[PDB]
């Protein structure tokens, strides 16, 4: 019973400083390709710089989505195929320490940036795409081995039907926990 | 008596038991509708769910089949398997009783004495002409590997295939039966204890085909999980139409038609008895088809080759192969009593192959250099073998590795294998080796009931172990999309290996079981390679 | 004290003795002249008969050499055969003393202890620009098989085959030498014990294209009867020179000539002191010969392929033949210390090959295809293995069978042999199998003495039994023009059979001797039938 | 001593009823390639049609020369590779039971025929032919395999330096008399 357009939060993961990373590891006999993605993630931070999730195809294959902050402005960038394709919210800035809410979605070519209720920013090609992500590997939250690791709070990511924190919550036998990685509880 | 519920009704099987003492008996219900009878206003349109019944409905014979003609028909002996051509008057029998109202499937569930069964669906074919699910008994194979079996009857040649290019007749339909019969079962198989997540699709021949056509189609998403094409894919000559509105005009034009707008061409056969859309004779070029699927942008969204190319399909697990001597029936005939082909014969068939293939020098000589033996170039048995492979692989085996180092090239756990073992008839000539549809019997496990109607052949000791070693392959895949895991070979250090493109690990399947790399490298990458340099 | 009467006068011969106590002893005569000097006004023209004199002549000493340049000259060590480019400081002390006035033959007459000899004539040739027949012990040979071996001096180079394609020079000098030096022969060598009706001409390297280019030219009629071309053809694109006119127009240039009319520009270089002309350096293209034998509708009447084909040339009894692994050194300085081509400098290998051979790409493609192992297509040591078979077969194998293919057509008594053994040295990598001129020391019978300066291996015992198995065979085919007749070999059935193009029958000669069908046909038939269809 | 210019004949051999045959037959590994040939035959006779010689090339190989008569005319016809070539003395007439002495020559594609004294027939053609007549393996006196058997006298055969007839005579090791043949000597 997830929704997309349901907030994704409320597992809420401390990302402090020193770095650290959660990562989602699909079976190599199961990892999805995918004619749509949708990404929704409640975070926290002040960062100026950071990576808070990236999605890699398996070995041999450029195809990846990433959500990164730079210059406070939360954006994606993703390829599938053809080219590195980039979407980002410029219209304002998401590092100001509260709560937010950035959905990501990807038809093919086309894609879709929100940061909470803001317009949403819409990415359409002037000619048709590659419209598949093929064999998806890891979920890497975090951003360490991009060498930028992010530092703030993670409520909830929710991936294609997949609430990633949660199944960390659940100590879930693919989900591995790495680093400056706190579990905050309630109460 | 053993009664399901389904989403439409109840019905009642009937048991079976197993020429085989070992076996436990199987419950099938046969003739089980999958959808609604495409036809009136129906026909040349995807089919729609099937209607629900305030009844117990007995499920234990077979319905009628689509209407098809096999008899005074055509009948492309070089695309239909041996064992078919072979004795069609048993063939026959299983399709004498047609209709279009057709669109039925058939369980076979397994009895025993905990947890969703896998279920293997069989999508048969031997040119989208003609055919049965019904040929194919599912019982051996459920009851050996305990997994439920489903073999189907989708729409047939024109009823199933006829397209204008157009939103006139946009084709396909027997593929959206087939998607259709997929729906129902993933809805309610669970119903007899089916698995909805671990459904196999499989098919021999045309059958291949259409399961790699599916695995290529944004319709099959999420309603099976892994495939086995045997020798079948979806990037031979003859596995899609590239001309239907051509054949949909001669056709119409057959059967008395105003072949003028493309929806008078519809309306006027939408409207026309079937049997004279059936007894029609509209043969296509030599290797090609004039009635199967068709790239639609929709069903089949591009050239089955660009899609591959370009990774635009999903995750499957796949398993393909081919068999030794595929293309028995392209030289049957050409043969000599001496069992050799003469120089002259040959000449001529390479030379009418390439210009059916390709058009209209330097290719007709660099293919007939690449198949002759220059050690004796005038042993004649010699030239049948090589010729007899220049058929098998140029028709089957550089396409299905083109196809398995297309999907495993993106991500999807590949098996390989090639099929180099079969069951001799009297209605084979003793130097073939295994032809066209020769793994069919094993995969059905045929030979651990002996001899059928079907299948006359005097299958050995050997046979009904193969078959053993095939069926726990085929049913470990569909329960873990790994031929290795739950049920071992007792093939030791024998473990089918993944197939990728760096070695091309294959597994040889026969009395002497081993695994190999590259299979036929040489010839493979003539045609998937250096062929293509020599086009414009 | 040897001395024997010609018809010029009188000359003095002196003993030799083998470094084998098995050999009866040989007279040589050495710097026998067979010509008048080609001087002065001479030069550039066809060889006279030699002057006469009143005296006992001594033949006791080499005389020079004709005029070359091997070491700060470009040496084409793709040409030339391994011995030679290995230890050219031995092969320099041959050649330190030269001259113009240079044209003259030695002469090995064995020792008795009854009937005309046969006698072999041998015609060495690296590239055309250098060498002697000094280099080549014809004592052993004459000693072991009885009969008279001679070797011969001819012009060489520019002096030996200038051409302006005019009358200005007519070029194939050094080949009427060869002529003159047969006349001289058979007109005197009865005076030695020589018999004229049974000469056998031989040749390895461009000596074999000599022998070869010699049964296709009207002047040798009646002066020979036999030919053993090794590692030498007519058809290889370094045999013959097609642009001799502007070679000449190049050369005249470089020294400072008008190069205005032909006339002018022979008359300017006739004049030159010969050192001029031979430290000049005149770069052909890569696999061509810019001074060479010419086309000049006279000696050498058409392009030896037509003629060939037409079956334009007299019968001759012919024997052919080619070495394991003859291109050596095309890939010996590519291989990078683990003894294997990596897959970049093989394309490029392949790609400049083709590109110099044959110009401006299917063919290209074609050739890596049909040169790369797909079976390991990664394994490095088989790159360099089919990288020098790729060579070998294009400028040997192809050209010795179609030669083989065209003479036995045409009724000339023929025998082919593939030489697979050698004695490997410090000087050449030990993967290396039999190189080019690799077979000279076994028939010059060099393992019967054991190393020399010239030819230092150490050879095995295994080599000196080749070397009289293949002395027997040569001596066998001068005796009679069949290598099995009078010496039989203590080979039972081990016979030498004829070659004919129905199963082309040859000899592989190594330690394990037998005899084949169909030599590397695949690759031969590549390039003799399937490689013209890729031309325009 | 043999001379192409010397009458051929005086070894005479009578040629009656039921036909007859000598042959020369080169050894296989000798067989003669010529880039001129040089036939003149000692003959007479009254037949309207025979085949006095053949030379004939090995197997799988074309090359070949007849003499024969053709109504009462006198010819040749050879092939050296391209093709057929025809000469013939129709000037005049030859089966009158009287001696003659014709002559054939061949130089390349060039050709000659001469009766007696008569008129030198030249044959020249109007571009280079081939010039060579390749292994030629035997001669066959007589036109009996032919199916037009030579009936008369011939007092010699010269062949390229070879006078046939004469080693015939001598019972040379490869000649061979088949049939109506006899060699009726002198006195
Ligand atoms: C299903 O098939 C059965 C068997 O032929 C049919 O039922 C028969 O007809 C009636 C219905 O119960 C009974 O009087 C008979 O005893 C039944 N036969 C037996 C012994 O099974 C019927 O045609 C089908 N079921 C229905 C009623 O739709
Ligand atoms: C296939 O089965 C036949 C039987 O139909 C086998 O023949 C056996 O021996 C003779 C010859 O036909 C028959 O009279 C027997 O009845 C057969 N024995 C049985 C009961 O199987 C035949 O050997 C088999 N074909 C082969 C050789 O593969
Ligand atoms: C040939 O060379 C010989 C080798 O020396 C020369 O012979 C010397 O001179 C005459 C030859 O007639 C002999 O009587 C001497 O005994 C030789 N000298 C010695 C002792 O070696 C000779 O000059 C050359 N032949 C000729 C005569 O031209
Ligand atoms: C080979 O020859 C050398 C001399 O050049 C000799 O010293 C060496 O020992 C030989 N090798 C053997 C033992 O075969
Ligand atoms: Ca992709
Ligand atoms: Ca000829």
């Amino acid at each position: 019973h997830s929704a997309f357009a349901a907030d994704p939060g409320h597992t809420t993961y401390i990302f402090s400083k020193g770095g650290g990373q959660i990562t989602y590891k699909w079976p190599p006999n199961d990892r999805p390709s995918t004619r749509a993605d949708r990404l929704a993630i409640g975070f926290s931070t002040v960062q100026k710089e950071a990576v808070l999730v990236r999605v890699d195809s398996s070995s041999g294959l450029g195809d990846y989505l990433e959500l990164h902050i730079h210059q406070g402005k939360i954006g994606v960038k993703f390829n599938v195929g053809t080219d590195d394709i980039a979407i980002e919210e410029s219209n304002a800035i998401i590092n100001d320490g509260k709560y937010h809410v950035v959905r990501f979605t990807r038809s093919g070519g086309n894609a879709t940036l929100q940061v909470d209720s803001w317009p949403v920013i819409e990415r359409y090609p002037a000619g048709r795409q590659l419209t598949i992500f093929n064999s998806q590997a890891t979920i890497i939250i975090g951003g360490k081995e991009q060498g930028q690791p992010f530092q703030g709070q993670l409520s909830g990511l929710y991936y294609n039907g997949l609430k990633v924190l949660n199944m960390a919550a659940e100590n879930d036998a693919n989900i591995a926990i790495v680093g400056n990685v706190r579990l905050v509880g309630e109460v | 008596d053993p009664l399901v519920t389904t989403n439409f009704g109840k019905i009642r099987g009937i048991k079976k038991e197993l020429n085989n003492e070992i076996l436990g008996p199987v419950i099938q219900f046969l003739g089980v509708p999958y959808a609604a009878p495409p036809t009136g206003e129906h026909r040349f349109q995807p089919p729609e769910p099937p209607s629900p019944w305030s009844d117990i409905r007995n499920a234990t014979q077979f319905a009628p089949v689509c209407p098809q003609n096999i008899i005074d028909g055509r009948l492309p002996e070089v695309m239909l398997p041996v064992w078919f051509t072979n004795n069609l008057d048993v063939v026959s029998s299983y399709v004498q009783d047609q209709s279009e109202d057709c669109l039925y499937l058939n369980i076979y569930v397994p009895t025993e004495d905990g947890g969703p069964k896998p279920v293997m669906v069989y999508i048969h074919g031997g040119s989208y002409m003609e055919g049965t699910g019904n040929l194919y008994d599912g019982s051996v194979l459920a009851s050996y590997g305990n997994v439920i079996v489903i073999t189907v009857n989708y729409r047939l040649g024109v009823l199933g295939f006829l397209s204008t290019g157009d939103q006139a007749a946009k084709g396909n339909y027997g593929l959206l039966d087939l998607i259709q019969a997929l729906r129902w079962t993933s809805e309610n198989i669970g119903f007899f204890g089916g698995d909805p997540l671990r459904i196999t699709v499989f098919g021999s021949g045309a059958g291949g085909s259409c399961v790699n056509l599916l695995t290529l189609s944004h319709y099959s998403e999420g309603l099976f999980q892994r495939a086995i094409a045997q020798s079948g894919t979806a990037l031979s000559s003859w596995a899609v139409s590239f001309q239907p509105a051509k054949y949909a005009r001669i056709l119409a034009t057959k059967v008395g038609c105003q072949v003028s707008d493309t929806v008078e061409l519809v309306e006027c056969l939408q409207k026309k008895p079937y049997k004279e859309l059936v007894d029609q004779d509209v043969q296509p070029a030599r290797y090609h088809i004039a009635f199967g699927p068709v790239i639609d942008g929709d069903v089949i969204p591009d050239d089955p080759q660009i899609l591959m190319e370009q990774g635009e399909f999903l995750n499957y697990d796949i398993m393909l192969g081919v068999n030794q001597g595929e293309g028995l029936k392209f030289v049957e005939n050409i043969v000599d009593s001496d069992d050799g082909v003469s120089a002259s014969d040959f000449d001529f068939a390479v030379s009418n192959f390439v210009d059916n293939l390709y058009g209209y020098d330097v290719l007709r000589e660099t293919i007939k250099f690449m198949y002759t033996d220059w050690a004796d170039r005038h042993n004649p048995e010699t030239r049948r073998k090589t010729l007899l492979a220049l058929f098998t692989d140029h028709q089957w085996v550089a396409p299905a590795v083109a196809t398995a180092d297309l999907h495993s090239n993106f991500g999807s756990p590949t098996y390989f294998y090639a099929f180099y073992h079969h069951c001799q008839t009297d209605q084979v000539p003793a130097w073939a080796d295994a032809a066209h549809g020769d793994e069919v019997p094993y995969v059905l496990g045929i030979p651990m009931i002996g001899p059928t109607e079907l299948f006359p052949c005097n299958f050995s000791k050997n046979d009904v172990m193969l078959s053993a070693v095939v069926m726990t392959y085929w049913t470990n895949f569909a329960k873990t999309g790994d031929p290795n895991q739950p049920v071992p070979q007792d093939f030791e250090e024998v473990a089918w290996t993944r197939y990728s493109q760096k070695d091309q690990l294959y597994l040889h399947i026969g009395l002497k079981p081993r695994v190999k790399e590259h299979y036929r490298a040489n010839k493979v990458n003539l045609w998937l390679e250096l062929v293509p340099h020599l086009h414009n």
